[PDB]
């Protein structure tokens, strides 16, 4: 979604794999919360009890169980934690049906969209191209360096397949509330995919570097319903 | 001649002038550098 | 500790070197020939005469380092049993630094080769290119590279056994055997079809090969230095430390092309 | 008596050659049985041997602390003072205004965005 | 530069240890050309002495200021390290025992004395 | 699973030279108790089936590795050597086979055999000693095993919770008869007598000639080592393309050349190259041997692997069985420079012997 | 006695175990009872009421 | 690994045999250094070892330390009440009776 | 003749030192007052000091990373710390190889003539401190620029692996009486695993970026799609490099910790063999572990599993060395001095540092934290906070035993202080702006993230001032340094302990664990004569 | 004399009161050579490296 002014936290998710990724961050950190409190209470009473101390117990020098507990307990915490990363990482991906492909060319400074599908049988396949609105052409209301004259839009409750690649330099495809972040190689097709559970605006922005306008290419998607879809798709 | 003051390679004291003038345009010179680099290619295309 | 007179000489055996001009020298001479080098490659510059007075610099420096490296050790006599050891030591990591960068190629050529993009027919050596047979000099210059590794032991035993002649003819049929590998492979640049910017196997193929090249030309420089400071009488016939440091090279240089000739010429 | 009464005060301003000799008087005076030391002597000894002089000084005294507290205060202050100046002279572009950051509101209402925690684009 | 040693008893210096010359037509050896501090161990190691010594410190008995261990040094100075009677104890400390001083080891006890030569 | 059961045999190849090389004749003992138990693994693999005695041989390994710790008594040791041998073999055994019955098409069968025999290497650099006296040495291994345990999540997680017939054929004497399947055994076992041969002497000798101390005779033999996993994985590859049986040709052509140029070498430096090159050629000849085999027999047999592993394994550990000390005791009449002279001519010899393999008789 | 003491560090170190992980989990367990669960709860209850609208 | 009745062996032995002023300040240094409190026998040892030498402030040091060295008061008046005869026969005064 | 002789001409070991240290300075002033350009941009949205130039921003930071990576922190923490106390520490008169010492040192000022020539003979080198391809090709940057800056990290690398042999050399054979190889303190093992990495790992740097420099200027199709070649290869071939070099900035950090720990907290360290061979493991898993900076590039979903469970081990080594220090901290007695000030410092906030990269270690949650600011705040605590904590703990440390000359208690604190405050302000609200999802490279952003990008260039003030300070403080130093050692007793290496009286504690002053602190105010030219003694 | 020069450049290369690498009667020729060319070399880097930051070309 829209960043918001003061934020300390993710954006509201709208995919099960960004709701994924919030519940495993919050898994992870308990633990280092944990750690961080045992660290910082052992360096608050070496400040309160030793300091400039009379006595100095120069024989405690070698430990024997001690430095078996603080070997053994780190395993059983990332042992842990990587459980529900590999579940994670394993089960969520389009195991069944894709059932849309947009392919989003990533060209020099500015996005190009194509429909695979909707095509006739003289090749009028729908596409078109997204650029950034200049501050000086803004109108009332409408947020600086994330418009885009032409919005991607899809219906709500479908499988979208996005097929990224690139025709200069290395891109990145990230739309943060989706929980999708692909690159764009010159010379090799990713593939990433969402399902999108409610209907609203979501904007993003590129990620890996590629020259002068960097800071202006955003990608903006709209989730309309089945029939707004259709309507607008009988138009393009 | 080992000493306090015969292992660096500038001298600190006896000197005509004071250290403080050579310490200082050394820091100065050091954080005034990068600031003719963007003046320079600031000039080059035409901004200011 | 208790020799009668031992305060008049040194109680450790370690090298002190005196002060010497060489490394500014040399740090000079790289700088000058980077920036002439970036310089002439995008215009600025013109004359191609600047860079190779450079590289003449740079090898000029080099060769005056080992001048004093050789008079510290043949004529001063500052070489004990550790500091011998320390030579060694060093350039065993220097050779390993070296065996390093190969490593490099040969991944960068297994990565297109399993794995070839679409743009390029799905085959290797791609259409249009003709590659080396290996039934062919590429095999002549294995014999050679063996002969010679196999020639360069006769001349170390002939020094522990206290023959002087027995020791150049070796030494000479190595480096006269040695340059016609080179030979070969400079007249074997000329009969090939395929350029350094056809594909990627044109640009790795020669990199590979390229590198060998330069490190068979040092392996010269040594060999004929190696017979200059024989036949002048430096090589005692248990302190010799140019020979040895000569023969990890050649023996190292051999392994790496037998697997240039497993891995670049058979395997397509 | 004066010469060891009330070393506490006047011990260390005294040269290191005063300093050996109460050293070398009380050394020749402690091999006899003790009680039969007065109360000064016995005070000395203890002072010149383990008492908050020379190396056993504190390496911070009360009166240090502040300095450090009022010197990182004033090294606050001045870097306080130049992001003002400058702060004050910046381009501000034609988004941030409270009148702007209104109409993003409608728009974002209209299409509900942030269901849970909150839009507003709102800082003036 | 001079006449040249034939044992570890007459070289004096540097200006000792030069030698003969090998004859032409042979692989010379290492006892006609040997010049600096090389020519030196070659001498030591034909006749037992060991001209650079690797004998840690005496490790037998402490010592005391009345019989303190004897350390000897060619300077004013030396460098020791304690580590204890069986060898191994006391952590290591290190100590600069000198001429007009002996170091004393804060942990174990053992006083060291220095012995110019 | 595929990615599974490359784990499983990376990492049962890599504890049984931990467990090996740590020390505090015995050898000799486990070596032979290996050969003998491995047949009657063979024949338990057809019924039983694969994963027991996979599983039997880990805790084999435990029971094994906590002996030796714990106990130093003569028996003990002589027990867990034992039982190191006869574990080792079902862990080896089954773990071969199953991953040959995974991989199914001959050319991946190859690249996958050689990233799991690249694991005998690793084993032995990654501890001299594995679990050895000093606490701190436990203070190292720790990180590894929880890398191991945490790879084996991932396999698990994949088989078990989530998305990843036998036929009674080849009788023990059938494989006998096939000579084609001997040719690959049998040099495997020369090889193996090789380095095994060169184990215990040519420490010996080097204290004889080389005057030097026991860290260069411990670091001579680190070259082989780096050298063994080039080798495999650079040629697991290379041997489908070049031919199986040129490879094994030249490997052993190899082998019988580096034997011949150790003893000429009279310094460490000498000493270097041709241990590399022995490295190189018995790891071409393992990668280029095991593979072919289970080809073979499916060619002219049914598709029952289990006893060619047995036989290919015996061939391994026949050699560390018995010629290591043998081949010392050969020296010192025989001398240090015959007895590598011999054993480079006999690989010479032998060597033509591959040619046989290029085509596979019509079956 | 009053004269015999014997071990007392080896009770001070296990009572500074014993309070810096009760403390952990006491600033841990606040974590995932008071900031996360509630989260959860709130995103869920919103999505089922979205369904019932649409439904109507 | 030692007992608290060989601790109160070896240091009364090493007690005994202090020469100089440097060993006896040594051997006290270590001896609050460990995780066992001197039994009164051992401090009885080293008040003479530092009337031997003839010093008076580690004397007076050595009763300052077993305030610190002791967990709690009824310890520290309990060590007071057996250290009663030596302290009255040496001549040792307290610092709390001094106030240096 | 004599100035020239001794320092141009140099075989000295701790006179390359010095040298070393001054360039050091130079180079770390230069790429503070680099970030601070970049901080005052990033200070509300539009554009404000650089007009609208995007190029120049990314020259700047570019240049920030290179001057401020390769110019200050390895020159000044093997540079100085390692030619200098070294031999000290193991007993040996120089370097087995002194010439390749001054050519280590000698090819650095040539060095960075190239980096500041490549921003100033035409638009510049805007590639990033990862020089990828197709952006540093010759459509995108036409100049003479990409060029020079990789020529200046040919001459680094040449200088790091000459340094790298020497140390290796004379630390095998080049030992006192009684020393063996496992009586060397902690810095010397330290020194020992570094030179190791750098062998190991500067080969392939060298090696890709020549294959760059080749295609840009030769066309020899490496990298170019269109002759069958793929981007991806550089990738792999910088970042063999380029995790390694992230420990060869931190080992050495760690063990100079270990003397300050042990010398302020008068106990010895617990379980010394514990951390030789912990630093060992890290070593050795930092070769392992090169592509969790390349997640979204599209690698398969079975090399994802090893590279999460191959990062997350490092921990395990690291958590030993951190309880090991707090249990060498527990039961001794402890003053605050400047050193110890910095050693408490540092062990907060690498915690808290490397705690984020357990974090970003996952490849399902990297798909939320790549390329954005919690990566950037991930990585200066850790880089910032941690390594240059050490540098500053090292420099308060051993400058009295070099120059014998003491400094200011009061200014050092106040230093620290400001330090303190100033990093804590500037890298921390970088996470709340990763998280809302802030990328990475950009010198303007929108209006949401304004807020806290008016704190961050708030602490960039204070650390500067901080810097002056520190300046002042050499000044003061330099001048009227010999009177300064009776102001506080900071100046004692150690003081007195219960039961030694003053008068004992006169006589015999230093007591160490090491040769350091035994030798003479500045160490004398020719520092050992008769070899020195263990047991 | 003969071929071993060996033993009388030793009595040379001792105490000959001038550094190692300027000693014999043969060092003038290979350093009046490099030296001076080296100057070159330098001083024709440095007029080309600011011949380019003003954009003058050949
Ligand atoms: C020099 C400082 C430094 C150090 C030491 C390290 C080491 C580590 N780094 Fe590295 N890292 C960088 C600086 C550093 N890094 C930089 C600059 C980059 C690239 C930035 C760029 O490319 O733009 C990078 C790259 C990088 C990335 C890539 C991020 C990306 O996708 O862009 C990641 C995570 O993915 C990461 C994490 C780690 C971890 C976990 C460690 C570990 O070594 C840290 C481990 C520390 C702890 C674990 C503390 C343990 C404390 C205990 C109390 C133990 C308790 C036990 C547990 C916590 C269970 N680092
Ligand atoms: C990469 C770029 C740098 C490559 C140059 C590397 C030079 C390595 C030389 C190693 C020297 C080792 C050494 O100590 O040799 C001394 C002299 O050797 C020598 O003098 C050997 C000189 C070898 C020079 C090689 C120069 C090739 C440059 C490329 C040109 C193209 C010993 O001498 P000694 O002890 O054995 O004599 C004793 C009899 N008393
Ligand atoms: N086939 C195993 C050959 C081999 C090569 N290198 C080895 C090292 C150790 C060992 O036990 C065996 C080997
Ligand atoms: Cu273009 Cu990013
Ligand atoms: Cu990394
Ligand atoms: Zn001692």
């Amino acid at each position: 979604d829209v960043p918001t002014p003061w934020g300390i936290f993710f954006q509201d998710s709208a995919t099960p794999n960004m709701e994924g990724i919030i519940e495993l961050h919050n898994n992870i950190m308990f633990y280092l919360v944990l750690i961080l409190t045992f660290v910082s209470y052992i360096l608050y009473t070496i400040i309160y009890n030793y300091s400039n101390a009379t006595i100095v117990h120069k024989y405690m020098n070698h430990g024997q169980l001690i430095e078996i507990v603080w070997t053994t307990l780190p395993a059983v915490i990332l042992l842990i934690i990587a459980f529900p990363s590999f579940i994670l990482l394993y089960l969520c991906d389009e195991v069944i049906s894709p059932a849309m492909t947009i392919k989003a060319i990533g060209l020099q400074w500015y996005w190009k969209y194509e429909y695979s599908d909707f095509i006739n049988d003289d090749g009028e396949i729908v596409e078109f191209e997204s650029y950034v609105i200049p501050e000086e052409l803004l109108e009332d209301g409408q947020l600086r360096l994330l418009d885009v004259d032409a919005s991607v839009v899809v219906p709500v409750d479908t499988h979208i397949r996005f097929i990224v690649s690139s025709a200069d330099v290395i891109h990145d495809f990230c739309v943060p509330a989706l929980g999708v972040k692909v690159d764009a190689s010159p010379g090799r097709l990713n593939q990433t995919s969402a399902l999108i559970q409610r209907e609203g605006v979501y904007y993003g922005q590129c990620s890996e570097l590629c020259g002068v306008m960097h800071s202006a290419m955003p990608i903006k998607i709209e989730a309309v319903s089945l029939y707004e879809f259709i309507n607008w798709l009988d138009e393009q | 001649d080992v000493g306090p003051y015969s292992n660096l390679p500038f001298k600190v004291k006896n000197r005509r002038v004071p250290y403080a003038v050579p310490h200082f345009l050394f820091f100065a010179i050091g954080m005034g550098i990068p600031f003719f680099a963007c003046y320079v290619q600031l000039k080059r295309s035409g901004s200011i | 500790m208790r020799i009668q007179n031992r305060e008049n000489l040194q109680l450790f055996p370690f090298h002190l070197v005196t002060n010497s001009p060489w490394p500014l020298t040399t740090s000079l001479a790289l700088m000058s020939l980077a920036l002439t080098l970036g310089l002439t490659m995008h215009g600025y510059i013109g004359n191609h005469l600047w860079l190779f007075l450079a590289i003449s610099l740079v090898l000029s420096s080099i060769f005056l380092w080992v001048r004093d490296v050789v008079i510290e050790g043949t004529y001063l006599g500052d070489h004990t049993i550790a500091v011998r050891k320390g030579l060694n030591i060093g350039f065993m990591l220097f050779v390993l630094s070296e065996i390093l960068i190969f490593a490099a190629l040969f991944w960068s050529y297994f990565h297109s080769a399993m794995g070839p993009t679409i743009e390029i027919g799905c085959q290797w050596p791609p259409v249009g290119i003709t590659s080396i047979k290996p039934t062919e000099l590429p095999l002549l210059n294995t014999i050679i590279l063996l002969a010679s590794g196999a020639t360069v032991t006769w001349a170390h035993h002939s020094i522990l056994y206290k023959d002087r002649q027995g020791t150049l003819v070796g030494l000479f049929i190595t480096t006269l055997l040695i340059i016609l590998f080179v030979g070969c492979q400079v007249l074997e640049y000329t009969w090939a079809t395929f350029t350094i910017a056809d594909s990627v196997f044109g640009s790795i193929f020669y990199a590979g090969t390229g590198l060998h090249f330069i490190h068979m030309v040092m392996l010269i420089v040594m060999l004929a230095i190696c017979y200059a400071r024989m036949y002048f009488y430096h090589f005692t016939s248990n302190h010799h430390l140019g020979l040895e440091t000569t023969i990890l090279y050649l023996h190292v240089l051999d392994i790496i092309w037998l697997f240039l000739y497993i891995v670049f010429y058979w395997w397509g | 008596n004066a010469t060891v009464t009330n070393l506490e005060k006047r011990w260390e301003d005294l040269p290191e050659t005063d300093q050996k000799d109460i050293i070398s008087q009380l050394s020749e005076r402690q091999k006899l049985p003790w009680k039969d030391l007065t109360l000064s002597e016995k005070k000395a000894a203890w002072y010149i041997s383990f008492g908050e002089w020379g190396p056993r000084r504190p390496v911070h005294t009360k009166e240090d602390k502040l300095y450090i507290f009022w010197g990182t205060v004033i090294g606050i202050v001045i870097s306080a003072t130049i992001f003002g100046a400058f702060r004050y002279n910046r381009n501000v572009p034609k988004t941030m205004n409270r009148e702007w950051q209104a109409a993003s509101d409608e728009y974002l209402k209209s299409k509900n965005a942030e269901p849970f925690t909150g839009y507003s684009q709102i800082q003036s | 530069q001079f006449k040249t040693a034939t044992s570890i008893a007459e070289v004096e210096g540097l200006e000792n240890l030069v030698g003969p010359g090998a004859k032409t037509g042979t692989v010379p050896t290492d006892l006609e050309q040997a010049t600096g501090l090389e020519r030196y161990e070659l001498l030591g190691k034909l006749e037992g002495i060991e001209v650079f010594d690797e004998t840690p410190l005496e490790a037998v008995r402490k010592g005391t200021m009345k019989d303190p261990i004897l350390i000897d040094s060619y300077d004013d100075y030396r460098y020791v390290g304690c580590t204890g009677v069986p060898a191994d104890s006391h952590n290591i400390e290190w100590l600069k025992p000198t001429t007009e001083k002996n170091a004393r080891c804060w942990e174990c006890g053992s006083v060291y004395k220095l012995n110019f030569l | 699973s595929r990615k599974l059961i490359l784990f499983i045999v990376f990492l049962a190849l890599l504890l049984d030279n931990m467990l090996l090389t740590v020390v505090v004749l015995l050898f000799a003992s486990k070596a032979t108790v290996q050969l003998i138990t491995n047949p009657f693994i063979g024949l338990l693999t057809n019924r039983i089936g694969y994963p027991i005695p996979i599983f039997a041989g880990f805790c084999i390994m435990f029971v094994s590795t906590i002996m030796f710790a714990f106990s130093s008594s003569y028996a003990f040791l002589l027990i867990a050597r034992s039982l190191q041998g006869i574990g080792s073999s079902c862990s080896s055994v089954a773990g071969m086979g199953m991953l040959a019955s995974v991989y199914t098409d001959d050319e991946e069968r190859g690249n996958v055999m050689g990233i799991a025999l690249g694991g005998l290497a690793m084993g032995v650099l990654v501890g001299p000693p594995f679990g050895s006296v000093l606490y701190e040495f436990v203070g190292k291994t720790a990180p590894f095993l929880v890398l191991a345990a945490l790879v084996l999540l991932d396999g698990a997680i994949q088989l078990f919770v989530l998305q990843p017939e036998s036929q009674k054929g080849t009788p023990l004497t059938t494989l006998l008869k096939d000579p084609y399947i001997l040719i690959a055994a049998g040099s495997i076992c020369f090889a193996n007598m090789g380095i095994a041969m060169l184990e215990p002497a040519l420490p010996i000798w080097m204290m004889e000639t080389m005057c030097s101390r026991k860290w260069q005779l411990g670091v001579a033999f680190l070259p082989a080592s780096i050298s063994y996993l080039i080798g495999t994985n650079i040629f697991g590859i290379l041997a489908h393309k070049m031919g199986r049986w040129l490879c094994a040709l030249l490997g052993m052509i190899i082998v019988g050349v580096s034997i011949l140029c150790i003893p000429f070498a009279k310094n460490i430096y000498g000493l270097i190259a041709p241990n590399f090159g022995v490295g190189f050629a018995i790891g071409m000849v393992d990668s280029s041997m095991m593979p072919i085999m289970g080809y073979l027999v499916d060619l002219r047999h049914v598709s029952v692997y289990g006893s060619v592993y047995a036989i290919a394994d015996v061939a391994f550990c026949m050699g560390y069985a018995i010629g290591p000390s043998a081949g010392g005791a050969i020296a010192k009449a025989i001398g240090f420079p015959w007895l590598m002279t011999i054993i480079g001519i006999i690989d010479i010899l032998f060597a033509p012997l591959c040619f046989f393999l290029r085509s596979p008789p019509a079956k | 006695s009053l004269t015999r003491i014997q071990g007392s560090v080896k009770r001070r170190i296990l009572t500074d175990i014993s309070v810096g992980l009760t403390l952990g989990f006491g600033f841990a367990s606040y974590w995932w009872w008071g900031v996360h669960k509630p989260t959860v709860a709130h995103r869920e209850n919103y999505y089922i009421e979205l369904a019932k609208k649409k439904k109507a | 690994e030692e007992t608290y009745e060989e601790f109160s062996q070896r240091y009364e032995k090493e007690f005994d045999e202090a020469y100089d002023l440097f060993e006896v300040q040594r051997v006290l240094n270590n001896c609050f250094s460990y995780d066992i409190v001197p039994s009164p026998a051992v401090i009885g040892k080293a008040l003479n070892a530092c009337r031997r030498v003839n010093d008076y402030a580690t004397a007076v040091r050595v009763f300052e330390g077993l305030k610190h060295k002791v967990e709690t008061k009824e310890q520290y008046d309990a060590y007071l009440e057996e250290l009663k005869d030596v302290r009255e026969e040496l001549g040792i005064d307290l610092k709390e009776e001094l106030f240096p | 003749m004599n100035y020239i002789n001794r320092w141009l001409f140099s075989t000295n070991a701790k006179d390359i030192a010095v040298l070393y240290f001054i360039f050091a300075l130079f180079c770390g002033l230069l790429g503070s007052i680099m970030s601070l350009i970049l901080r005052l941009e990033l200070s509300a949205p539009g554009n404000q000091i650089l007009m609208g130039n995007h190029q120049l921003f990314n020259v700047v930071a570019t240049a920030h990373a290179v001057l401020m990576v390769f110019f200050l922190v390895m020159p000044a923490a093997i540079g100085f710390f390692g030619n200098y106390l070294l031999p000290l520490m193991i007993g040996a008169s120089d370097m087995s190889f002194a010439r390749l010492n001054n050519i280590s040192f000698w090819l650095l000022p040539p060095a960075l003539v190239s980096l500041l020539a490549s921003a100033l003979i035409e638009n510049g080198a805007g590639t990033g401190w990862t020089v990828y391809p197709p952006l540093a090709g010759v459509q995108s940057h036409s100049g003479p620029s990409v060029d020079l800056a990789i020529f200046a990290l040919h001459l680094t690398s040449i200088s790091s692996l000459l340094g790298a042999i020497n140390f290796i050399t004379t630390t095998l054979n080049m030992r006192t009486i009684g020393m063996t190889m496992s009586k060397l303190p902690l810095f010397v093992w330290a020194v020992v695993f570094t030179s190791i990495l750098l062998l190991l790992s500067l080969p392939v740097l060298s090696a890709g970026v020549t294959l760059l420099l080749l295609d840009r200027n030769f066309n020899t199709s490496f990298f170019e799609p269109a002759g069958g070649g793929d981007p991806i290869l550089y990738q792999h071939l910088f970042w063999f490099f380029g995790h390694p070099e992230v420990y060869i900035l931190i080992i050495p950090g760690f063990g100079i910790i270990s003397h300050i720990v042990s010398t302020y907290s008068k106990k010895p360290v617990f379980g010394a063999i514990g951390m030789v061979y912990a630093m060992g493991s890290i070593g050795f898993l930092g070769l392992l572990v090169w592509s969790h900076h390349m997640y979204t590039v599209g690698l398969d979903v079975d090399s994802r599993a090893y590279f999460t469970s191959a990062t997350m081990v490092i921990a395990v080594p690291t958590g030993i060395k951190i309880f090991s220090w707090l249990a060498t901290l527990y039961g001794g007695s402890i003053r605050y001095t400047t050193p110890m000030l910095y050693a408490f410092a540092f062990l907060f906030l690498f915690t808290v540092g490397g705690l984020s990269g357990v974090v970003l270690s996952n490849a399902s949650l990297d798909i939320a934290f790549h390329d954005t600011y919690y990566v950037i705040g991930h990585f200066h605590y850790v880089l910032s906070l941690g390594a240059v904590f050490s540098l500053f703990a090292g420099y308060y440390y051993w400058s009295p035993l070099i120059t014998g000359l003491y400094y200011n208690n009061n200014l050092a604190n106040i230093q620290f202080w400001l330090l303190f405050i100033g990093t804590n302000v500037t890298f921390f609200p970088m996470h709340f702006l990763g998280l809302n999802g802030m990328p990475r490279r950009i010198p303007d952003y929108p209006d949401a993230f304004a807020g806290w990008n008016a704190i961050s260039s708030f602490g960039s003030l204070i650390s500067i001032i901080s810097v002056i300070l520190f300046a002042y403080v050499i000044y003061d130093q330099l001048v009227n340094g010999l009177t300064n050692k009776q102001l506080s007793t900071n100046s004692l290496f150690k003081n007195p302990d219960f039961i030694e009286s003053n008068i004992i504690f006169n006589d015999n002053s230093i007591k160490s664990s090491s040769i350091d602190f035994l030798l003479t105010s500045p160490p004398l030219p020719h520092t050992f004569n008769t070899p020195a003694i263990q047991s | 004399t003969a071929t071993e020069k060996i033993i009388e450049l030793q009595k040379f290369y001792q105490s000959t009161n001038k550094p190692i690498y300027a000693a014999h009667p043969r060092s003038k020729y290979y350093l009046i050579p490099y030296f001076g060319l080296l100057g070159v070399s330098v001083a024709a880097t440095l007029f080309y490296t600011g011949r380019a930051c003003f954009g003058i070309k050949d």
